């Protein structure tokens, strides 16, 4: 065998660990890096200790633990000395779940048991104490969790029981207790655990793990609306699931299965969840057995640091504190100089429902994020293009009419695009010109490089003259020439003439429409990149008649494109202007091809330049994602900045507050002239947290 | 007080004397009346070059259009250099004077397709690569064709020209002749929005020109066809094609000097022309008109001798006054003399009604005497 436990919990700052195994004992650890320091063992219990949990560090150093002896204990550290400070045993059966309510509710503890009851106990040495109790379930209550704070009326907590149900309660003033508010009959066996979502978005989230191997997530918009049920996945898991813990930020769902493995989960625009970064006797038998408890007991609760704790054997206490799998990867992010010069491009202003800062004016262009990259890494291509499509071109010297300033902008942006399609198609065509013993074909290829010059020059050296003159009628979209092309070709048909294949094609580039003509060019799908086909209808197509946007679109209607191409998808946006937002959701629903950071910078830079239409709801969605990514990577600085771009004030407050309270000593003067102050972060917020941690490091030192 | 009110009635009769040849010419009267139709065409060049005097030139100055880089400054650089436009006025006058014949040829390359393995070749352009696989009849039906086009392009009937080069299914050809008529790009250019209504031109014509010239000097193809190309670029029409020269060697050798300054101009401004656009070399000939009428004088089979052609010569050089004063010298000498040709003295009264009228830039003595002697020696 080897060290095996049941539960564990980190505190507000994650410098103190706790473990409770079937050895009827607890173990308090001082965590400092990849090491694990043991301080003292706890001998109090008479049975297998199930779970533990810390209380907010504004009430001191306290720990609660429950066991098979149906007795919840409350431990506290006084100048180092550990001692049982109180006791709460009012259950005839075994206790299961213990969790401290949000600090706004004072020193309040929740307790569930197998006797089918749930109790809420108030501890105050000076203040008065008034316990509560409720008959929650039929066969017992496996667990219960506190809901995020929001008037003591808005206090709700979810419960799970071995009767297969998930009940929700609410603190009623009249009844002097927590009355039933909702029942949710979506399981078919023992509910092992239920956790409420610390997230702050308009929708609430609940996660119920079952013994029948299922997992339901319940959502709710309205405050009195119907709890929408939704299976995590339509097929049932391998083994029996136990725990369900949410991340403090990002609305991540860590899930602990019976296959000894932990499986992460995140949500999409759809609501359907796609998996995130994967990571990983004597009288005692009966005890375990009456608990329908298997030998494969894994667990995973998130920590204040939005980190994931999980049982292993790799550690002096079989509790790994791995950092989240930051799928997002960008080199320039880890730089402090990027954050600094990025703030300046902004004008920060506090909202009308709270002092919490939020972006009012932004001059962020794609160009910006190009200096911090290489002109080689695949990204620079994806980016620089967006920087030529959606970036508001500017013309130095103003002009008489507003239409003239327009057609010039219409033109300069047009040339940038095509002068880029060259840079990329470059090697593709250049190497297809070596493989050619047809000097004329060497022309049609040189025309895919938008180089009429070296194209016509070649036409003459080809010993044939006329075409060389017609090549010079290319860039311009003269109507009478697009007309003649179609007429010259129609008089090829009747003649039964046999024109050199690649000479009739050059003729097809004059008809302003090569991919739909009589002598069509759709055939070229075979050897030429889809991009290159596009480059044609962009240079020799009807530049003047249509709009640069529309045109690019009228090429897609001719071909499907790489269903999974970053650069290819970008265009599809540029394509449909009026429905650009409708198609963005249509995109991410089908392909994870646009970076998490990109989706934000994309929809955000477009909403502060007046380029397209954007729903606040959507903007926030991709702003949440990016704000968490950086945070998991421990760059709370840049994490904070992005959170600013949040449109729901009630949300920002929670996201910002919590992020700052936990990580203050890392958000100080030592980093770029008080980053938190340069963001217009509330004065009271800083002071509330600054002295909060000071209260902690006192008891610790 | 336009003095041309009397002249207009000379020019009227001069032209109606051209019509007495058609009926029953065929004697000395068809020849002597080739002089009458020459007078009339002179009274016209006179009637319209004089007209060239101050005319609301101020508000003409277009200044909100420069910097445009529209490549279409012909409208301006033909309005600021009054000299070049003067040239042009002559050309249009010469154009309305070219002949225009008509002869019985459709379906392009007929007999060559039916018989020749030119089916692989198929197209004109792709042919020059094979030297001598043009069959007989075709190479001739195409010849008469470019004789009708060179003749008709000279006359500046460009419009009616493409309407025929299409009727013969020779559309590939027709296309090329659209770079010459447009020879630049008008689009969203403000001052011009009242004419075009749409984008109807071809950029890089300064680049395209040096192309069609590369076509004119390849020589593999028809003599006439090869000649019409050069016109549109420069004035080196194949000598085998320069047999004919009404005063067309005039009309062309001038187009030389004009579409050159034109080029060297839009070049000077860096406004319409890219550096890498110039493929084929082309010289900037300072072909001063006074020197061009002189090099053309060796191609004047005593065509620079005729009374009327000495006069069209001065009218072009604005040295019309010194001509009237160098002439009086003779009428004083009476010591043979061209002023005893029935035709020249009616043109001395030209110099009698204009000079005082336009600038009053002719002595009252040189005038007065040639009024007298004229009304004296009449028949």
């Amino acid at each position: 065998h080897n060290e095996l436990i049941h539960d564990a919990v980190l505190d507000y700052y994650g410098k103190r660990l706790a473990t409770c195994s079937s050895d009827k004992t607890i173990k308090i650890f001082e965590v400092e890096g990849e090491t694990h320091k043991l301080i003292d063992t706890l001998t109090g219990h008479e049975g297998p200790v199930w779970r533990v949990d810390w209380a907010h560090p504004k009430f001191g150093t306290i720990l609660a633990s429950c066991s098979y002896d149906g007795k919840v204990l409350i431990w506290k550290e006084e100048n180092g000395r550990w001692s049982q400070i109180a006791v709460h045993a009012v259950h005839s059966a075994s206790v299961n779940s213990v969790q401290w309510a949000p600090h706004e509710y004072g020193p309040l503890l929740l307790v569930a048991s197998s006797d089918g009851k749930v109790s809420v106990v108030e501890f105050k040495e000076n203040g008065t104490t008034s316990p509560i109790i409720i008959d929650a379930h039929a066969i017992g209550v496996n667990s219960a969790s506190w809901a995020p704070a929001t008037t003591k009326e808005s206090r709700k907590f979810v419960t799970g029981g071995a009767d297969n149900l998930v009940k929700i309660w609410k603190y009623n003033s009249d009844a002097q207790t927590y009355v039933l508010e909702s029942t949710l009959e979506g399981h078919s066996d023992w509910v092992r655990d239920v956790a409420w979502s610390p997230t702050v978005l308009l929708r609430s989230y609940l996660a119920s793990v079952s013994q029948d191997r299922t997992c339901i997530i319940w959502t709710q918009d309205n405050e009195q609306g119907p709890w929408k049920k939704t299976l995590l996945k339509e097929e049932k898991f391998p083994d029996v699931l136990w725990r369900a813990s949410w991340s403090l930020s990002g609305n991540v769902l860590a899930l602990s299965g019976g296959d000894n493995k932990v499986t992460l989960w995140k949500e999409n625009l759809e609501g359907k969840w796609e998996p995130a970064g994967e990571v990983h006797i004597d009288n005692a038998k009966l005890i375990m057995k009456e608990r329908r408890f298997t030998a494969s007991y894994t667990f995973a609760k998130f920590s204040t640091g939005s980190m994931l704790l999980t049982k292993d054997i790799v550690g002096k206490s079989g509790v790994s504190i791995k950092r989240l799998p930051t799928e997002l990867q960008r080199k320039f992010l880890f730089d402090d100089v990027y954050l600094d010069k990025e703030i300046e491009k902004v004008t920060i202003e506090a909202r009308k429902s709270n002092p919490y800062p939020q972006i009012s004016e932004s001059s962020l262009l794609f160009k910006d994020a190009l200096d911090y990259m290489e002109k080689t890494s695949s990204d620079y291509n994806l980016w620089k293009l967006s920087s030529i499509l959606f970036d508001p071109v500017s013309y130095p010297y103003k002009t008489d009419n507003d239409q003239v300033k327009m057609a010039l902008l219409k033109k300069e942006r047009h040339c940038r695009l095509t002068s880029w399609i060259v840079s990329q198609i470059g090697p593709e065509i250049e190497e297809k010109i070596r493989n050619s013993s047809n000097e004329i074909e060497q022309i049609f290829l040189y025309l895919l490089l938008n180089d009429v010059v070296r194209a016509s020059k070649l036409a003459i050296e080809s010993k044939n003259g006329h075409l060389s003159v017609l090549i010079s009628y290319l860039g311009s979209n003269d109507p009478r020439i697009r007309d003649l092309a179609e007429l010259q070709l129609q008089k090829w048909s009747t003649g039964g003439c046999s024109i050199d294949k690649n000479i009739s094609k050059i003729y097809k580039l004059l008809s302003g429409s090569p991919f739909e003509g009589l002598f069509s060019l759709k055939e070229l799908e075979s050897e030429f990149s889809w991009l290159c086909l596009l480059n044609l209808t962009l240079c020799y197509g009807q530049i003047d008649e249509y709009s640069l946007e529309s045109l690019v679109q009228s090429h897609l209607d001719k071909f499907s494109l790489p269903y999974d191409d970053p650069i290819g998808v970008i265009f599809q946006l540029y394509a449909a202007n009026e429905n650009t937002e409708k198609l963005y959701k249509e995109v991410r629903q089908r392909t994870n091809a646009l970076d998490v950071q990109f989706c934000w910078y994309l929809i955000q830079t477009l909403r502060f330049n007046g380029t397209r239409v954007f729903s606040k709801e959507t903007s926030d969605e991709a702003t949440f994602a990016f704000a968490a990514q950086l945070e998991f990577a421990q760059l709370h600085g840049h994490s904070l900045f992005v959170s600013c771009f949040l449109n729901d004030d009630k949300a920002a407050e929670d996201t910002i507050k919590r992020l700052v309270m936990r990580e203050i000593t890392l958000l100080r003067a030592s980093t770029n002239d008080h980053i938190l102050n340069r963001l217009k972060i509330p004065s009271q917020l800083i002071f509330n947290a600054q002295a909060l941690k000071d209260r902690y490091e006192g008891n610790y030192l | 007080i336009d003095p041309f009110n009397i002249i207009r009635e000379f020019r009227s009769a001069a032209g109606q004397l051209a019509l007495d040849l058609a009926n029953s010419g065929d004697e000395s009267n068809v020849i002597s009346s080739k002089d009458w139709e020459l007078e009339a065409r002179f009274w016209h060049l006179v009637e319209l070059l004089l007209v060239f005097r101050n005319a609301d030139l101020d508000l003409d100055e277009m200044e909100l259009h420069p910097y445009n880089s529209r490549g279409l400054f012909e409208k301006k650089l033909m309005q600021d250099n009054k000299q070049l436009y003067q040239i042009w006025i002559v050309m249009v006058w010469l154009k309305e004077n070219t002949y225009v014949m008509e002869r019985p040829p459709t379906s392009k390359w007929l007999n060559s397709i039916t018989s020749g393995g030119l089916k692989s070749c198929d197209l004109d352009f792709p042919l020059r690569e094979n030297t001598n696989v043009l069959d007989v009849k075709d190479k001739e039906e195409d010849h008469i064709f470019f004789k009708y086009i060179y003749e008709l392009i000279l006359a500046g009937a460009i419009d009616e020209a493409l309407e025929e080069a299409k009727l013969s299914d020779n559309i590939s050809i027709c296309m090329i002749l659209c770079g010459i008529q447009e020879y630049l790009n008008p689009v969203i250019d403000t001052q011009i929005a009242n004419e075009f209504n749409t984008q109807q031109g071809i950029k890089k014509h300064s680049l395209w020109r040096r192309t069609v010239y590369s076509l004119s000097q390849q020589a593999g193809l028809d003599p006439y066809e090869r000649a019409i190309y050069s016109y549109l670029s420069g004035a080196i029409p194949n000598q085998e094609v320069l047999q004919y020269s009404d005063w067309e060697s005039d009309l062309h050798i001038h187009l030389n000097q004009i579409l050159q300054t034109e080029i060297e101009n839009y070049l000077l401004e860096n406004n319409q022309v890219g550096t890498d656009e110039l493929i084929l070399p082309l010289p900037s000939h300072a072909l001063t008109v006074q020197e061009v009428l002189n090099r053309v004088a060796s191609r004047h089979p005593s065509e620079s001798e005729h009374p009327i052609r000495v006069l069209m010569a001065s009218v072009i050089l604005d040295s019309l006054p010194s001509v009237i004063h160098s002439s009086v010298e003779m009428l004083l000498d009476v010591v043979d003399k061209p002023y005893l040709l029935r035709i020249v003295t009616h043109l001395a009264i030209c110099l009698d009604i204009i000079n005082p009228g336009s600038v009053e830039e002719v002595d009252k003595s040189k005038l007065i005497t040639t009024y007298i002697s004229l009304l004296k020696l009449q028949g």
